[PDB]
């Protein structure tokens, strides 16, 4: 699928929550 | 750290690095199409002609890359 900024921005969002939390 | 120099992720800055190469706008991210290439963002309403739609296929590929 065509990928938009939107997209990318939610997945850092989301790696970045698991980081915030501690990995787990 | 930042995750883009050129504008040190100032969100009240126009950046045409993280977002739109064309206006540097970072409005409408889920209009900004991301190029399959070069990951550069553009505004579906920014390309020459513009798309009214964001495409139904797997990849894109910007004017600069095509
Ligand atoms: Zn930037
Ligand atoms: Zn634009
Ligand atoms: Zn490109
Ligand atoms: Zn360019």
């Amino acid at each position: 699928g065509v990928r938009t900024l939107l997209s990318v921005q939610r997945e850092k969002m989301a790696r970045l929550r698991y980081m915030l939390l501690g990995g787990v | 750290g930042p995750s883009c120099k050129h504008c040190k992720d100032d969100v009240n800055r126009l950046c045409r690095v993280c977002a739109c190469h064309l206006c540097g706008g970072r409005q409408d991210p889920d209009k900004q199409l991301m190029c399959d290439e070069c990951d550069m963002a553009f505004h579906i309403y920014c390309l020459d002609p513009p798309l009214s739609s964001v495409p139904s296929e797997d990849e894109w590929y910007c004017p600069e890359c095509r």
